[PDB]
């Protein structure tokens, strides 16, 4: 396995100061929470009515007479998921000592990642106070697998939905929707003109590129120089596996990679839209 | 902040009869409407305790 | 790493105060809590009705009707959640005071603020000292300057956090908010206020960062046109991490800002200003 | 630095006895909560509809009808909450063969008008008869507020539940009076045979400083007449101290009393059934 | 729900990694989490893969 060096770069995002000035201690708890909650539902309704009615006429009088049926049904699907991270800390301040909080926001040059970095410490009162805004640190970090462009076999996964980019037929080409199977690969290749998705497992031999209708639909193409079956990446090379990229068309700019629920097929390429995808290289 | 939009589209016809002949009709009506509607709602608490 | 000496200055925003005049100790906690809660959704109905009616007259009528309606409600909500909750435990001997003062402590020039809270026991006697604003020193450790005319910066969306990059729209080109790590600026400033310039235009001396006629952001040639021209909220110097606000010096209303237009989302809108963090480029 | 001794009458409000016959003993927690919330919402809703309609009929039959409408809403709501908790609990251990019991009174402190919870805890062997107190008169000390002296001591007038005092606003061309965040708007209140008098000392009209109820409710401020209704009955026996919560009641029309109510321009009104709590306060 | 309870010693660090590992041709993943607790300075060390 590789390794490389990088600054770590953190910057200050939130901070809290305490001071116990009497001379007995205290105990203090800090409990930090965030949490989400998806909620999606479906109803479907179904009414039935039947009227009968009649009116009876010969001053002048009126009779009316009026029966109503009514036959409803409602059929509801709910579906929750939630998610928390809970995190407490606890501490004896000493008397006659000063506390402070320092909450940052760490971003890892280069890797793509970053994480929540806080700094707790109790000091006498006194002197004068240290605030870090932007800390530089370094760190080495274990790396994937290179994915070399042009040769190294890859799986290309939708990120927030965990299926995979499959290749299956619409309108007698070869297109992109996701599946299950883990049986389609792909490799990457840069030019000129951008980056480019070759399919191993396309069903109409040529018919490899990956690329978008003036529809936003992505079918697999022949090998041109279109910039319609070329794709601007998020990173700096190399990809690795696991990374998280993007696909930006190179022709239609406004426009990436994405899942949507169309008629056929579910991977689309559309304004204003870029979701994630998790490449991975195989065994 | 709760936005709703509405779109409706209506055809209706009736069918009738009278003056012909044996005095009084039979009229049939038929009519179909598809609504389609939106609504996007944003909520944001704020709370605190002591 | 350079760091600077600076004031910063607190003030109060809350107090309490506890005699304990009995010969037996008491067991003080107070526990404070904020959080916040924003919940999102959207609701589709889809809704089809079908009738057949008709009526027979001659005297006597007779009516008959028949509906089938069929509805289709799709909703999916977001909720996100979070809460900071503070707990203190403290021992007040017998004839002892216990105060605390609550102040917001306003750190000069960095632009960041923090809770400051001083808690004390004491013998119950003496004359309250009551801090209503404490100025104190601190040294504080900054980021690299980002040094305008020069220095390579990003510049993200703080609330969305992702980055403002440049695409074609019309023909021209264009601010849109993308995931892309590789959508470099640099800033300039002459008389007229601050420049966004790109170093990823796709049409060559189209750079400047301008407001259209309907709110767009657009990127020009370099004119002396107020459109093109920008006001920050901070003073110089700007640095890495910097939450910045731009506002423009055309419309002196609007603000750059997100906002789902139709083919782009970053946007110059009249009462609005949204935030944004500059990341000098490793 | 005044101090007075009056009585505190206590009564009887809710009482409880518990009895361990057993030989091993038990361990009792007696838990008692009062809350309250209030909640204030304000939900603005507008809608705007098109609709385009035709039909195409025949006569000298057929007929054919199509409508088409939109329709945009938009809901604005701001929701406020505010509430509060008291909780007691008193953990005890009952030894065996022992009765515990709880009495719990109210306990009005005479003449200055203040009342506490009064809670009353024993355990005893079992046996004997029981002594309940359903009144208790004990004596007590009240250190008290400096005294508002009639016609001289400045005060300031403070909405007991809103935390505004009363301002003097112009409001047609008269002194009105009106709620607001300002310390500076004092006041000297008098009383003669006719009741109680509130006099600004921060009136923009020379000569128009008592307080009176107009014929619609306003309270605007008059030239000293006899008038009845620019006097006011209170609700304490004299002296009035810093800090006393206080009523007015207008001596004129007598089922009304000085409140809030939010009105045209002003919002301090004497209006019939509402009786406001007034804080007083006494200037430096 | 999953719970961890440390106790932190003065003048030092903590870290939580929280992994996704992926076990190749099952077709089956779980969570991995990788605490650790060591003295203040030296280069930090993190797994991406
Ligand atoms: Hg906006």
């Amino acid at each position: 396995y590789e390794q490389i060096e990088v600054d770590v770069v953190a910057v200050w995002k939130e901070g809290y100061v305490y001071e116990n000035r009497g001379s007995t201690s205290v105990d203090q708890k800090i409990t930090i929470t965030k949490g989400m909650k998806n909620v999606n539902s479906e109803t479907r309704t179904v009414t039935a009515t039947h009227s009968i009615g009649s009116t009876i006429s010969t001053g002048s009088v009126e009779v009316s007479y009026s029966h109503s049926h009514q036959k409803s049904q409602v059929s509801m699907t709910q579906t929750e998921v939630y998610s928390s991270k809970v995190i407490e800390h606890t501490i004896t301040i000493p008397p006659t000592s000063k506390f402070t909080r320092w909450q940052l926001n760490a971003d890892v040059g280069g890797a793509g990642i970053e994480y929540m970095y806080l700094i707790d410490e109790v000091t006498p009162i006194g002197g004068t106070q240290s605030i870090p805004q932007v800390i530089t640190s370094r760190a080495k970090i274990i790396v994937g697998r290179q994915i070399i462009l042009g040769k190294t076999e890859i799986r290309i996964k939708h990120a927030e939905r965990k299926e995979y980019m499959t290749v299956v037929s619409r309108k007698s080409w070869p297109a992109a929707t996701l599946g299950h199977s883990k049986l389609f690969k792909f490799v990457l290749y840069e030019d000129w003109g951008g980056f480019r998705i070759k399919t191993l497992n396309t069903m109409y031999s040529g018919y490899e590129y990956a690329y978008s209708s003036d529809q936003g639909g992505i079918y697999f193409d022949q090998g041109t120089d279109n910039p319609k079956q070329r794709w601007a990446i998020n990173k700096s090379l190399p990809l690795r596996h696991g990374d998280v990229v993007t696909f930006m068309n190179k022709y239609f700019t406004r426009s990436g990679l994405c899942y949507d629920d169309g008629p056929a097929t579910n991977v689309y390429c559309l304004d204003k839209r870029e979701d994630k995808w998790i490449l991975e290289v195989v065994g | 902040e709760t936005r709703t939009v509405t779109a409706t589209h209506s055809i209706g016809s009736t069918i009738s009869t009278g003056d012909a002949f044996e005095i009084g009709s039979v009229e049939v009506s038929y009519s179909h409407s598809h609504q389609k509607s939106q609504v996007s709602m944003t909520q944001t608490e704020v709370y605190s305790s002591k």
